[PDB]
């Protein structure tokens, strides 16, 4: 049946967008903050390691 | 005592640690055992005792004295649940759902679910009745909120159910608890104040349908709520949220 | 919707007197006004307060201790009221110094004031133990929260008293000031190693950590069965209701174990108390016992040594 | 010393099968680590030093 | 098994992901889709840390650390031995965090109650993400993190600290503070006082939520009640961990001095600033 | 026939049957991007 | 729908950013813009309108 | 794989595919960086 | 041996197999995390090291 | 006659077999990779 | 009497503890060969 | 000992198979990690300088 | 001083029985530990010497 | 002397049987850790002494 193997590709897809979706967010959320302290001045004051 | 140990590198900071380890084995153990004093001994899925009970044995028992004269209560004891419960077993195998028979709001299971407490209003340091109508409590009045007496009711049908008629108050905590909804059939029911949100123009209920406003158990005396009646009520409203996700 | 954080609308009636039981209603005052504020949040009335023979002797050495640290501070200030208000938070009252030990000869600029301002602060909190004793045994309660503070006398008594009667030296003891006992507490961890590798200062942190979560997942799970009027413990334990009920199968079918309506009580002022408990006995053994955290971890299986 | 069975009338079996089955664990677990912590009965680094493994 | 009232609480319903897939309990806990994933993340990275501890060389569990990247590798991968394991067991410890959370909402929308313990957890699981993400992806490298060990992890903590100086002068950090000794006096006193009142003088009736009421009238001349008890506790522990966040976001992004020094801006107010006396002065 | 689910054993068939041809065909395609990757650089 | 003490918080947010920026520049210092926008900001959201 | 199809009268086959979408998409983001950290194979770097 | 078949009259299917499914796949993680933290047998480094990548 | 999951005799017994043939074809999966790769990097 | 807390009687407890024997003595059984593969591969006494 | 079998007639065996999976699978994993340890039996170690791979 | 039996019609002899016996078990305790902290009474260390177990 | 089993009918059996368990263990734990920290009376130590086992 056709519209059955449409239908285990809208499952498969519903449950693979989803799961992109977030991941890709969460990219752009740590692109977002590698972005907003690439702006600040960190390079210039730059902290010790403090794992020892 | 700087660097006086008694034997290898045991001093006075390693007999406090050990004495400590020990202490709170004791305490964790005394805290489940107290633990313990509701719901137990375990139970089959049938009713029956469980055969595993767990690693701590249960508490001896203990005696609370109610106030004004309600009597004593012995925990732990024989607690049986003395209400039928509409539910059937979807598998043989135990960890699997029970499935409602029937109508779950109606019936009283799963998030719609209430407790066998006392059938009598509960009582203050005075013995008064605790909650009254606005109207009853002499010198109470609603002052520094939107006043909900006389806004509409609207379910999560976007449907109007009726109309606030008075506020339920906590004579001791002196804080609104219930509000009187006066439904089509000039017949009134209570809502729970934490399951609805006061709006500017309306009183709004998420978790009930306008419809199913309808079935709301009832107070048999217009003056007082007994714990029973409190429980039928506040279940009802809260399995609304999982059994009227459909309209 | 409603999340029940703040009350959404507030009554008011007659105001509650209170109880009667065998307290002396002599000693009492009147009720204070309203407030609408603490009426969004919780309870709107003041008052009234009991105020007997040991609340006059707790007033007086608390109210002498803040007057003698505030005129010590105008002191310090060259009586400016623009440099006290520039200068607070760096004003401090020091104990003696090391020379003088255990002595009361120390003179008064040096730490003789000190030792006056902490015979009234000591004054002060033991007659507040005391009153908490007493309004708890005027209304035939427990007396669980004289315990709890008692831990609590526990540290501050070795902070103050006792550990340095051990260590012979009043100049051990903490400075009356705002930045001036933070300065000390950091002097006292780098003076004894690493207050990190005492394994009691672990502990406390551990239950005070533990008082942080406890009390979050708490206050959470009661605001959440609130619509059972789950927040009337006191009847939920007398009679056991469907939010106890759907309180303890949430964390029971959460992380497996569950508590009753009272015994959470019990493993809330034990997560308190010891915290309090335990940094007393780590403040006590620093110094005394180890004079060097650090490299007891060592000895200790702690550090790589 | 023939009435010792008496103990199971004191003590419920399923619990006392129990602590006694993790105790027991517990404490071979914990000479076994005895053992292998003292360099003269770590029978690994027995044998690697009896079979030149170097 | 059950509780004396367990069974009538156990209906098929309430799931996010699944339907009657997962939709059973493995002895008294419930697995969902998110418990089997929380169990997933969590043995892994238990196990993760064992191999660890087996490429480190030490069995003692006061020893074992893991390490993240040097901060010579930036934002980048690690080999896994020199840093890639921190990296796999941080992703696992993040996703038994949330997998645990949303596990917590499927149980809260079973039981018909509301979402404040998962909105409280999820205040605690930001917390770890910003001293474990958020902080060094805006500093630039991974090894700006914390290690995972018992008494390494207070090591970062210290050397963090002693970096701007003495750290308990971060004006956020004593606003924590404030609200966390807050909270545990809070959490002691509230438990006391309903002990005391369920628990009463030997022979007596229990006492009622009036007399709580009047004991702290008594004690204090003010009762915030049950209610207003309950909601100050979890506000009190969400606010210190929010301000223990924030002090921590702000240290190596925006601050980068003492902040000893920080105080000065007081001192140095114009109309007060060159008043001979005092201690500055 | 346990029938957890619902299905007879023919409805369980005719799914299994298109369930195995998508899972040919995402081996295939898996299998032409491995051999891509192999000829542009070989991990073995 | 926004509730008014929501629109309330908005515009008591917005007038304190606006009264710190404007009082940060007519004094010296960046503290008397906060005080006196922090004060304003307070009585104007303490005091809802409906 | 006589009888494989009998999976199908054990699991909802509706929720069995989306969990699986679930499960692929994260094996593949899995395996894509662990190929990324390594400094061969990361096609980004070249 | 040829009575195994009875574990199904204790244990429901259900379960059982997402419980195999889970500790499957987390036991096959773990070997490859394994291999790949050892010099030896981590194959992206041993195909760099052979052929000559760097 | 010991039932804790409602299977009948022969529902469990079909259930083993199936069962097995799953774990013979994994199991002979997994024994080619292992061979593939002891021939490939010996490890004793 | 049957001393039973389980409800198992004494013919199901008696097959079921041999059919658990039977499955005790095949994992046995391996891991003595495996322990014969590695004892002569590299011998720990 | 032959009436070993009334075990089964104290505790379930359900409970019985679950947790003795768990503890033989524990167990397992940690003598292997033990060993993996062990410079002279981690097997990997030992094949890669047999072979002598750098 | 031949009525002090009249004690324990004020005193329930069960909290009398604990708090001795964990009493004069700690107060043993912490005698024998001050005792193997002095040197001179350390018999460990007397009998070490006096055999020379060093 | 001879009527000391009327503290059966002060104190539970069941609970003075756990508690005596529980004290007997620790404390023959405590007193081994003792000997073994002793460099004289270490049985490990002395054999391997003894023997030349280093
Ligand atoms: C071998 C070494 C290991 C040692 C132990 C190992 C033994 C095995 C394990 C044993 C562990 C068992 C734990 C279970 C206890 C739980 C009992 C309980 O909560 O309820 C029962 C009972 C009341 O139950 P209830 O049902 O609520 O009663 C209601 C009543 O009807 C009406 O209420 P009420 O009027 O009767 O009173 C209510 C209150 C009542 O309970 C009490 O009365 C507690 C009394 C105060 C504590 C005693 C210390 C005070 C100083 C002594 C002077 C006063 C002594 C006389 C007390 C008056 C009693 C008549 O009940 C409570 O729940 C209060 C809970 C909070 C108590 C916190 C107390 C901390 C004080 C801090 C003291 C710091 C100074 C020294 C610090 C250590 C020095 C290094 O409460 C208690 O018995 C409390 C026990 C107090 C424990 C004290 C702490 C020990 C600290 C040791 C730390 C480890 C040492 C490491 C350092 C070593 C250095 C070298
Ligand atoms: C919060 C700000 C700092 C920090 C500062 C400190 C300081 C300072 C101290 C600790 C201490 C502890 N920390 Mg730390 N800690 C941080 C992050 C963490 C995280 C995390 C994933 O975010 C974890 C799991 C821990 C874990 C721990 C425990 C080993 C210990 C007691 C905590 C406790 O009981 O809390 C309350 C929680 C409970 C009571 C519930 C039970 C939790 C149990 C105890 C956790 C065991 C975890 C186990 C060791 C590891 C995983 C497997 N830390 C960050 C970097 N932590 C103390 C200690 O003794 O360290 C040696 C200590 O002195
Ligand atoms: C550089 C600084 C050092 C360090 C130095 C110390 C020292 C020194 C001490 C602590 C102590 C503690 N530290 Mg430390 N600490 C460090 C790092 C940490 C970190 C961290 C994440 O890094 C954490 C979480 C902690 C946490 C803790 C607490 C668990 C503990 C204090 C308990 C308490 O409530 O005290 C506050 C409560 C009190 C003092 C009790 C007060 C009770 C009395 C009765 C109150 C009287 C009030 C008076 C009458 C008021 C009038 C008021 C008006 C009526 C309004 N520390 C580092 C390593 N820390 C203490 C401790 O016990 O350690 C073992 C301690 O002494
Ligand atoms: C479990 C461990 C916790 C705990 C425990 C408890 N703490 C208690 C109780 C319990 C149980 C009480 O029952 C009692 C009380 O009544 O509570 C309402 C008390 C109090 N804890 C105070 C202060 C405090 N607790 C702190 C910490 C914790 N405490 C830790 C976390 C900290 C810090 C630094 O963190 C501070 C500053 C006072 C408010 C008060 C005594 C007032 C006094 O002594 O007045 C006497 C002194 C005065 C009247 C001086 C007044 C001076 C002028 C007028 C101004
Ligand atoms: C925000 C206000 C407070 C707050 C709040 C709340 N907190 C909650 C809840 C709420 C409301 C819950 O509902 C939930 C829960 O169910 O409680 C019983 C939870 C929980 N709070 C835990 C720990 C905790 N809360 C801390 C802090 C606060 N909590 C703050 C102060 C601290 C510290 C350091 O202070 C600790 C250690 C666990 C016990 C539990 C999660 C279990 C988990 O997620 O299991 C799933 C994960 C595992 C079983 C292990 C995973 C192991 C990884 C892979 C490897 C990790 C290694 C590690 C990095 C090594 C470090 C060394
Ligand atoms: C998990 C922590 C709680 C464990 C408590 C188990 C328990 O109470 O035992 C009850 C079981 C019997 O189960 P029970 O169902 O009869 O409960 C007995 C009730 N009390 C506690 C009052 C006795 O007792 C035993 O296991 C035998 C104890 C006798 C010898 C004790 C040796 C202990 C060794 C300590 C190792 C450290
Ligand atoms: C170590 C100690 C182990 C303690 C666990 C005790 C288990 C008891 C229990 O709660 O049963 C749960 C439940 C409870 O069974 P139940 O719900 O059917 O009934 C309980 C029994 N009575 C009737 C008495 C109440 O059992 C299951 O959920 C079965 C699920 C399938 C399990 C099949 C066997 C698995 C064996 C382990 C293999 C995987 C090993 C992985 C090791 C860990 C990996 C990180
Ligand atoms: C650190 O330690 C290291 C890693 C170094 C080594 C330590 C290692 C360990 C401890 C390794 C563990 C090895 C184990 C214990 C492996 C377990 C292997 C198993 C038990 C595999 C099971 C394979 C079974 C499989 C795939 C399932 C086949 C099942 C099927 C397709 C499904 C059956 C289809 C059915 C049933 C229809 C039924 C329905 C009806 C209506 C009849
Ligand atoms: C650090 O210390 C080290 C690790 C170095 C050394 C210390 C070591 C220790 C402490 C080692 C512990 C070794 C132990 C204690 C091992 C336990 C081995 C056991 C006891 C294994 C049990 C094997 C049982 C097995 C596989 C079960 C076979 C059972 C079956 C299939 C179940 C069949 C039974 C059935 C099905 C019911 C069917 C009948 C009916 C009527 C339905
Ligand atoms: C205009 O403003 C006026 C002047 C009206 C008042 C304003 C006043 C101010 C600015 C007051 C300042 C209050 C402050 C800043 C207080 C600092 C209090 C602190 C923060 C204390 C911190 C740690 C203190 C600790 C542990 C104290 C422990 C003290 C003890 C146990 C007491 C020990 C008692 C004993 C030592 C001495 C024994 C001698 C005799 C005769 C018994
Ligand atoms: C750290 O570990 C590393 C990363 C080093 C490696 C470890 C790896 C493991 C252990 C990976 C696990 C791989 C597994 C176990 C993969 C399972 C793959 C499966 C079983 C895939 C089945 C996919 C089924 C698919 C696409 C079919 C969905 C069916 C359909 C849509 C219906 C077809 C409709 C159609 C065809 C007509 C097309 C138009
Ligand atoms: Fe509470």
């Amino acid at each position: 049946k056709t519209n059955l193997r449409l239908w285990v590709a809208f499952q498969m897809m519903k449950g693979a967008g989803w799961a992109g979706g977030v991941f890709f967010g969460t990219l752009l959320l740590i692109g977002f903050f590698r972005v907003v302290g690439r702006m600040l001045p960190i390079q210039e004051n730059q902290a010790p390691a403090p794992n020892i | 005592m700087v660097g006086v140990t008694a034997f290898g590198n045991f001093d006075l900071a390693s007999l406090a640690i050990y004495s400590f380890w020990i202490f709170l084995a004791g305490l964790i153990y005394y805290l489940q055992t107290e633990n313990m004093r509701e719901g137990y001994p375990l139970e089959n899925e049938d009713g029956t005792p469980a055969a595993n009970q767990g690693p701590f044995p249960l508490p001896k028992p203990k005696t609370f004295i109610l106030p004004h004269g309600r009597g004593t209560l012995t925990v732990p004891g024989p607690e049986s649940e003395d209400r039928p419960i509409a539910l059937a077993r979807t598998a043989v195998s135990e960890g699997f759902p029970h499935a409602p028979t029937g109508d779950p709001m109606k019936d009283g299971v799963g998030p719609a679910s209430w407790v066998a407490r006392r059938d009598l209003p509960e009582l203050d340091g005075h013995g008064h009745n605790k909650i009254k109508p606005m109207k009853a409590a002499a010198g109470f009045h609603v002052s520094a909120g939107k006043n909900p007496i006389g806004l509409p009711v609207r379910g999560c049908d976007l449907e109007i159910a009726g109309k606030v008629v008075d506020i339920w108050v906590d004579i001791p905590e002196q804080m609104a608890r219930f509000l009187e909804v006066e439904l089509k059939d000039g017949s009134t029911r209570l809502l729970p104040m934490q399951m609805v949100k006061v709006q500017s123009n309306r009183v709004h209920v998420n978790a009930l349908s306008s419809d199913l406003f309808a079935g709301i158990p009832t107070i048999k005396s217009p003056t007082e709520v007994t714990l029973l009646e409190e429980d039928k009520i506040c279940g009802y409203v809260a399995g609304g949220l999982m059994y009227a996700a459909p309209k | 919707e409603y999340q029940n954080i703040f009350s959404q609308v507030q009554v008011r009636g007659p105001a509650d007197l209170g109880m009667t039981e065998d307290v002396n209603l002599a000693n009492r005052s009147g009720v204070g006004p309203f407030s609408t504020l603490l009426g969004w949040f919780g309870n709107a009335q003041l008052g009234p307060i009991y105020l007997g023979s040991l609340g006059v002797l707790s007033l007086f050495s608390g109210l002498m201790w803040f007057f003698t640290i505030g005129i010590w501070f105008w002191y310090q200030a060259g009586w400016n009221p623009a440099v006290f208000l520039r200068d607070l938070f760096f004003f401090s009252l020091e104990p003696p110094a090391p020379e003088y030990g255990l002595s009361f000869a120390a003179p008064l600029k040096e730490g003789g004031l000190w030792l006056i301002a902490s015979f009234f602060m000591f004054v002060a909190v033991w007659s507040w133990w005391g009153r908490t004793y007493l309004r708890a045994q005027a209304l035939g309660m427990g007396k669980h929260t004289a315990w709890a503070f008692l831990s609590a006398i526990w540290l501050w008594m070795v902070l103050g008293f006792i550990r340095p009667i051990l260590m012979g030296s009043w100049s051990e003891a903490v400075p009356y000031g705002i930045f001036s006992h933070l300065d000390w507490t950091n002097n006292f961890s780098l003076v004894h190693g690493n207050l990190f590798y005492n394994p009691f200062h672990g502990l406390s942190i551990a239950f005070l950590y533990g008082s942080a979560l406890l009390f979050a997942m708490h206050g959470a799970t009661i605001l959440a069965v609130s619509r059972f009027g789950g927040e009337r413990e006191l009847e939920q334990i007398a009679d056991r209701g469907t939010a106890a009920e759907r309180a303890a199968l949430f964390w029971r079918w959460t992380m497996g174990f569950n508590a009753t309506m009272e015994g959470i009580h019990r493993w809330a002022i034990w997560m308190a108390v010891l915290v309090t408990l335990t940094g007393g006995i780590g403040i006590l053994l620093s110094g005394t016992v180890v004079d060097n955290w650090y490299v007891w971890g060592q000895n200790h299986g702690m550090a790589p040594l | 010393m023939s009435k010792f069975y008496k103990i199971w009338m004191i003590f419920d079996p399923r619990r006392v099968f129990v602590a006694q089955g993790v105790f027991l664990f517990l404490l071979a677990v914990m000479i076994h680590l005895i053992l292998l912590s003292t360099p003269s009965y770590n029978w690994l680094e027995i044998s690697a030093a009896k079979y030149n493994r170097v | 098994a059950l509780l004396s009232f367990e069974r009538k609480y156990r209906v098929p319903g309430g799931t996010l992901v699944g339907g009657n897939l997962f939709d059973f309990w493995v002895g008294p806990f419930y697995v969902g889709f998110f418990g089997v994933a929380t169990f997933f993340f969590a043995a892994l990275g238990i196990i993760l840390i064992a191999w660890s501890a087996v490429l480190q060389g030490t069995w003692n569990p006061q020893l074992i650390s893991v390490y993240p990247p040097a901060l010579e590798y930036g934002l980048g991968g690690a080999p896994l031995a020199k840093g890639g394991l921190w990296q796999i067991i941080t992703i696992c410890a993040t996703g038994a965090f949330v997998s645990w959370a949303l596990r917590e909402v499927e149980i809260c929308r079973k039981l018909g109650i509301g979402y404040h313990i998962p909105f409280a957890f999820a205040f605690a699981i930001l917390a770890y993400l910003t001293l474990v993400l958020f902080r060094p992806v805006m500093m630039g490298a991974w090894g700006y993190a914390f290690p995972y060990g018992i008494w390494t992890h207070l090591d970062w903590v210290s050397n963090t600290g002693y970096t701007y100086g003495n750290f308990h002068y971060n004006p956020a950090h004593m606003i924590a503070i404030s609200f966390f000794f807050t909270n545990a006096l809070a959490l002691a006193l509230h438990g006391a006082l309903v002990l005391s009142a369920a628990n009463p003088e030997k022979g007596k009736e229990m006492r009622t939520p009036d007399h709580e009421d009047t004991f702290f009238r008594d004690l204090v001349g003010y009762s915030i009640g049950t209610l207003g008890i309950h909601r100050l506790g979890l506000l009190l522990s969400l606010s210190a961990v929010f301000f223990s966040a924030l002090c921590m976001i702000i240290t190596g992004t925006i601050w980068f001095d003492q902040w000893v020094d920080w105080w000065q801006w007081w001192v140095k107010l114009p109309w007060w600033a060159n008043i001979p006396g005092g201690i500055n002065g | 026939d346990l029938g957890y689910t619902g299905l007879t054993d023919e409805q369980a068939q005719e799914l299994h049957s298109v369930y195995m041809s998508g899972l040919w065909l995402f081996s295939a395609v898996a299998i032409v991007a491995h051999l891509a990757v192999y000829i542009w650089r070989p991990w073995f | 729908e926004v509730s008014e003490f929501a629109f309330r918080l908005m515009m008591a947010a917005v007038i304190f950013v606006g009264v710190g920026i404007m009082f940060a520049f007519a004094g010296g210092h960046w503290f008397v813009g906060l005080v006196v926008g922090g004060l304003v900001a307070a009585f104007f959201a303490a005091t809802p309108n409906s």
